[PDB]
C-alpha cells in the first residue's frame, strides 16, 4: 500500500464535481474530470427509486443532490458517487484489463466534504463507502483544511469560499476547523449578476453573464483608462460598455467583510486572531474575476483594520509642530494580509487558483496514502470493529 | 467504550453550548437570548441576531432564557431554542441520540420543579429517547480530575461558589454572588458613556452593544488588580512621593487605547481605570452605600467554605477545599483574576496551604461547563450517570 | 484531547516541509529547463 | 461489463445497520439509535472524455 496509480480524489459541489484517478508524480495536475452534480431517478411502481445518468425514455426525474453545498438528498448522492466510481472502474478496466491486478486492486478514495454536512450524512456515506462500493480506506478530508493545507500548510487562517448563491466563511485555529464560528451567507457570484442586471436594463442574462466572465471586467481599488470598452458575445456578438465593467461586485465585497470581521472578533485566544487575520485564504470561481481578491482585502482593512483615525492623527502633527510617536492600541488586528500562494506548482499557477482546494486534497493524500500510518483515514480493520462511527476516530 | 452517541446541550445564563459527544469542540455556542420579531417569530443565533440587531428595526426585541440562577424560565422559547438547536446546527432528529443537559448547584428547592419541565420539554413535546442532568460545577471538577473542589465560576450572572467533598455536592454551602459579566458590561457602559456620546423595550441596543464593542473592551482593556486597589494606590502614591523628593515612576499611570469603530474614535483609559471595573465584583460597596462588603467576592468565597466547615473537622473541610480550588468562568480569564481570587482567599485562611486548577486555555474555561458535560457523556457505563427514562415520568405522574 | 492536538499539529507542521521539499525540486526542475533554454534555440 | 461486478472484482466483512438498540445492566427501560453490526443472517455507466476539459 498504496498505489499512486490507485489514489482517487473526489470533489463534490453544487453545480458540479471535480474528480482524479492517480497522482502524477513529477507534478500536480489541475483535476481534469468535470461531472456536473446530478442524477435521474425513475420511479418504479410499487415504490423503489431507480438512478440512471440520463433521463430514460423521459421516465427519470432530474435530482440535483447538493445545493448551496449542503447534500439535500442523500440517496440521490450516494447513487451519484457509485455512478463516478463505476464509470473509473469501467474506463480503466477497458483501457488496460490486467487493471483489477493492478490499478484497481486497491482504491483508497479522498472525498472532499463541506462544512454544511451532518454526521449523520457523514455516517452514510462512510457506510456506502464500505460497504456498497466495497472500497476499503477512506479518508473525508474538509474543504477548509483541503485549502489550508495546499497554501502552505497554515496553522491559523481564514478560508473565505466563494460560491455562486453562497460564501462560507470558516475560520483555522491549530489546524482545526472552528465549528462554532463557521458560517455561511447567502450571497455569491450571482450577486454580481443582480447588481449588474440593476446596472444595464435593457441587456439580458446571457449578455451580462458574458460580460462577468471577459476580459474587461475588473474590481478597481490600460483598461481602467479607457471610458468604453468591447468584449464578444457568447454567440460572437460584439458588446460596448462604460463603467459598468467595474461595478457589481461591491455589495458582495462588503457583505463577506462584515460576516468576516463578526467572525474572526469571536477567536477567543487574541494571539491566535492575529495570526488568522495574517492569513486570509480566498477560494471560488468568483474569485478569479480580475482584481476581486485585492479588492476584498482592500474593504477588510478600511472596515477593521486597527489604526489611528485620520483626524486624530492629523491634530497631533499639528500640535508637534511647535516627530509623532505611533499610537499603540489593545485590539487587533493591526495587520490584514491574504495568505502567501506557493508558486512552485507550475500547472497550478498556470490555471488560477480558484479550485485550489483540490490541490490541497492532492497532497494530502499523497502524503497520508503514501505513508503507512493509518491515523487520518478509516481502514477495513477499523471499519469492521466501530462500522461508520470509526469516522470519529481518525477527524483531523 | 460504550456504543452511543450524546446530544450535550449547556444552557448558560448567557451563552448556550450545544454538540456531540464523539467530538472535542461543540458545533455551536450561541446566545441564550433571542429576538422576537413582529404575526410573530423568533431568532436564534449569534449571526442572525447581530445582523437583525444592526437593522435597527421596531418591534424587533431581545427577551432571555435563563433566570440568573442558571435556570430556565421561559419554556415555550426554550423549546423553540432547543428545536433551532437541532434542526440547523446538530441535524438530527431529538427522538434519536441520548441528551445530557447541564443544571447549576442549588440550594436543593426548585430542583423538583425543574426536573418536571425537563420531562415535559424532553418527553410531551420533543419525544427525546433519554436524558442525564449533570450539575455545572459537579462535572468541570470531575472533567478535571478532581473528586472534591472548591468551584469558583465566574460568569455573566456574577460569581457562583460551590464547594464539592468526595463526589458529593453541598448545598447549604452553595453560594451565587449577584456581580459578574453582565454587572461588566454595565459599568463598561456606564463609565464610557460620555466619551462616545451615549451620555427592556431597548433590549436590541443594549445587547447588540453588549455583543460587539463592549465584548471587545473588556477582553482587551480590563485587568483585575493584585491586591486591594485602594491600598496599591496610596502606596504606589506613598513611593512616588519618595523618588520625587529623593532626587530634588507609578504604574498607575500607564495609557491604554482602544480603537472605538462606531465613531472610528480613540478611547484612552489610564491602568487604574482599567483595573477599576473588576474592583466591584470584590468591594462592590464602591458603587452603592447599599451593598456591604459581605456581597464582595472575597468575603462571598470565605463564607461558603466556613458554611462548608458546618457539613454535615472544620479545619479539615477547609484544608481539603483549599487544596482544590477550581477557578473557572469566561470573566473569569480577565488578566490577573486567578491571583486575586487567590490573594483574596489566602488572607481569609493565612493557617491553609491554598492550590488552584484552571484551564489554561481561553476557549475551554468559556465552555467549561459544556466540556464538563461532555466528559459526563463518554463516561464508560451507563451506572455512572441518573438516566430519565419516559418511565420515570409517568411514575412521577401518579398522585 | 491532548493527544488528538498533537498528532493533528504534528501533520500540519509536516506538510509545511513537504511543501518545502516540492518548492526545492519544483526549483531544481525549472533551473535545468531554463538552463537549456537560454543557452540552445530554438 | 456489469456495474455491480466491476465493483465487485475491484478491491481485493461485515455490514452495520442503524437502528434501535437497548442497553442493559436487566434491560434499561429505554431506547436509542446507533449503529449496529448486522448478525450472519442480517444501472449505468457515463462516459468520461465528455466531461473531460478540451
Amino acid at each position: 500500500p498504496f498505489r499512486q496509480d490507485s489514489i482517487l480524489i473526489i470533489y463534490p459541489r453544487s453545480q458540479t464535481t471535480l474528480v482524479q484517478f492517480g497522482l502524477n508524480e513529477e507534478t500536480f495536475t489541475v483535476p481534469e474530470l468535470e461531472i456536473p452534480t446530478q442524477i435521474y431517478r425513475t420511479t418504479r411502481q410499487d415504490g423503489s427509486y431507480t438512478y440512471h445518468s440520463t433521463n430514460k425514455d423521459n421516465k427519470a426525474e432530474l435530482i440535483k443532490p447538493i445545493q448551496n453545498g449542503e447534500i439535500i438528498d442523500i440517496s440521490a448522492f450516494t447513487q451519484f458517487l457509485r455512478l463516478i466510481f463505476v464509470s473509473i472502474l469501467s474506463d480503466r478496466a477497458n483501457k488496460n484489463q490486467d487493471a483489477f491486478e493492478a490499478e484497481l486492486s486497491n482504491i483508497p478514495l479522498l472525498l472532499i466534504t463541506h462544512h454544511s454536512w451532518s454526521q449523520s450524512d457523514l455516517e452514510i456515506i462512510t457506510q456506502y463507502v464500505f460497504e456498497s462500493l466495497e472500497i476499503n480506506n477512506l479518508i473525508q478530508l474538509p474543504a477548509s483544511l483541503a485549502a489550508t493545507y495546499s497554501m502552505i500548510s497554515l496553522q491559523n487562517c481564514c478560508i473565505i469560499d466563494v460560491g455562486t448563491h453562497h460564501t462560507d466563511i470558516i475560520p483555522i485555529v491549530d489546524y482545526a476547523q472552528l465549528d462554532h464560528l463557521v458560517s455561511s451567507i447567502p450571497m455569491g457570484g450571482q450577486s454580481i449578476n443582480d447588481s449588474l442586471k440593476k446596472l444595464l436594463p435593457q441587456w439580458d442574462d446571457d449578455q451580462i453573464e458574458s460580460l462577468k466572465k471577459s476580459p474587461i471586467f475588473e474590481v478597481l481599488s490600460k483598461n481602467s483608462d479607457l471610458e468604453f470598452n468591447t468584449f464578444w458575445d457568447e454567440k460572437g456578438n460584439e458588446i460596448k460598455v462604460g463603467k459598468q465593467r467595474f461595478q457589481g461586485c461591491n455589495n458582495l465585497i462588503k457583505n463577506i467583510s462584515n460576516r468576516v470581521g463578526l467572525t474572526l472578533d469571536n477567536i477567543d485566544d487574541i494571539n491566535k486572531a492575529k495570526a488568522v487575520w495574517e492569513n486570509i485564504i480566498i477560494v471560488g470561481g468568483t474569485t478569479s474575476i480580475s482584481g476581486f481578491k485585492e479588492a476584498l482585502l482592500g474593504q477588510l482593512l478600511k472596515d477593521h483594520l486597527i489604526i489611528e483615525p485620520e483626524e486624530e492623527k492629523s491634530k497631533r502633527e499639528e500640535e508637534a509642530k511647535s516627530f509623532v510617536p505611533t499610537i499603540e492600541y489593545v485590539q487587533c488586528p493591526t495587520v490584514i494580509k491574504l495568505a502567501k500562494y506557493p508558486d512552485y506548482f507550475p500547472e497550478w499557477k498556470k490555471s488560477g487558483y480558484s479550485e485550489i482546494i483540490f490541490l490541497g486534497a492532492q497532497i494530502v493524500s499523497k502524503q497520508i496514502f503514501t505513508h503507512p500510518k493509518d491515523t487520518f483515514y478509516i481502514t477495513r480493520e477499523k471499519y469492521n470493529m466501530k462500522g461508520p462511527a470509526a469516522l470519529w476516530d481518525v477527524q483531523f | 467504550t460504550l456504543n452511543r452517541k450524546c446530544v450535550v446541550i449547556h444552557n448558560g445564563s448567557h451563552r448556550t453550548v450545544a454538540g456531540f459527544s464523539n467530538v472535542e469542540l461543540p458545533q455551536c455556542i450561541i446566545p441564550s437570548s433571542y429576538i422576537k420579531r413582529t404575526e410573530a417569530e423568533f431568532i436564534f443565533g449569534t449571526y442572525n441576531m447581530i445582523d437583525a440587531a444592526a437593522e435597527k428595526r421596531n418591534g424587533d426585541e431581545v427577551y432571555t432564557l435563563v433566570d440568573s440562577q442558571g435556570l430556565p424560565y421561559n419554556w415555550d422559547a426554550l423549546e423553540m431554542q432547543w428545536r433551532y438547536l437541532y434542526d440547523t446546527q446538530l441535524k438530527v432528529s431529538p427522538e434519536e441520540l441520548p441528551l445530557v443537559i447541564t443544571m447549576p448547584a442549588t440550594n436543593g428547592k426548585p430542583d423538583m420543579a425543574i426536573l418536571e419541565r425537563y420531562y415535559e420539554l424532553a418527553f410531551d413535546k420533543l419525544n427525546v429517547p433519554v436524558f442525564q442532568i449533570v450539575i455545572e460545577p459537579l462535572a468541570i471538577a470531575l472533567s478535571m480530575g478532581k473528586s472534591s473542589a472548591f468551584v469558583i465560576d465566574i460568569g455573566a450572572s456574577g460569581c457562583n461558589v460551590t464547594p464539592i467533598i468526595d463526589g458529593i455536592v453541598v448545598k447549604n454551602a452553595v453560594v451565587r454572588s449577584k456581580f459578574g459579566g453582565d454587572f461588566l458590561d454595565f459599568q463598561v457602559h456606564e463609565r464610557l458613556a460620555p466619551l462616545i456620546k451615549e451620555e427592556q423595550k431597548r433590549s436590541t441596543d443594549v445587547w447588540y452593544e453588549a455583543s460587539t464593542w463592549i465584548q471587545q473592551f473588556k477582553s482587551t482593556m480590563l485587568q483585575v488588580s493584585e491586591k486591594d486597589l485602594f491600598e496599591l494606590e496610596r502606596y504606589y502614591k506613598e513611593q512616588a512621593d519618595i523618588y520625587a523628593k529623593q532626587q530634588e515612576n507609578n504604574p498607575l499611570v500607564q495609557k491604554k487605547n482602544f480603537l472605538f469603530k462606531p465613531l472610528n474614535k480613540t478611547l484612552t483609559l489610564d491602568l487604574k481605570e482599567c483595573y477599576q471595573f473588576a474592583e466591584y465584583l470584590f468591594k462592590p460597596q464602591l458603587i452603592s452605600d447599599k451593598f456591604s462588603p459581605e456581597d464582595g467576592l472575597g468575603p462571598l468565597m470565605a463564607k461558603s467554605v466556613k458554611k462548608a466547615g458546618a457539613s454535615i473537622s472544620p479545619e479539615q473541610v477547609y484544608s481539603l477545599l483549599l487544596t482544590n480550588v477550581i477557578i473557572t468562568g469566561s470573566t473569569s480569564l480577565i488578566e490577573g483574576m486567578e491571583q486575586r481570587i487567590i490573594k483574596e482567599l489566602s488572607i481569609r485562611f493565612p493557617q491553609y496551604k491554598l492550590t488552584t486548577f484552571a484551564n489554561q486555555v481561553m476557549m475551554d474555561r468559556k465552555i467549561q461547563g459544556w466540556l464538563g458535560a461532555l466528559t459526563m457523556a463518554n463516561l464508560p457505563s451507563w451506572s455512572l450517570g441518573k438516566w430519565y427514562s419516559k418511565e420515570d415520568y409517568e411514575t412521577l405522574k401518579r398522585d | 484531547q491532548w493527544s488528538r492536538q498533537e498528532r493533528c499539529f504534528q501533520f500540519g507542521r509536516l506538510g509545511a516541509s513537504l511543501h518545502n521539499q516540492m518548492e526545492k525540486d519544483e526549483q531544481k526542475r525549472i533551473e535545468r529547463t531554463a538552463k537549456q533554454r537560454l543557452a540552445a534555440l530554438k | 461489463m456489469d456495474p455491480q461486478t466491476l465493483i465487485t472484482k475491484a478491491n481485493k466483512k461485515e455490514s452495520w445497520r442503524y437502528d434501535w438498540y437497548q442497553p442493559s445492566k436487566e434491560k434499561y427501560p429505554f431506547r436509542y439509535k446507533t449503529w449496529l453490526r448486522n448478525q450472519e443472517d442480517e444501472e449505468d455507466i457515463l462516459d468520461l472524455k465528455e466531461f473531460d476539459r478540451r
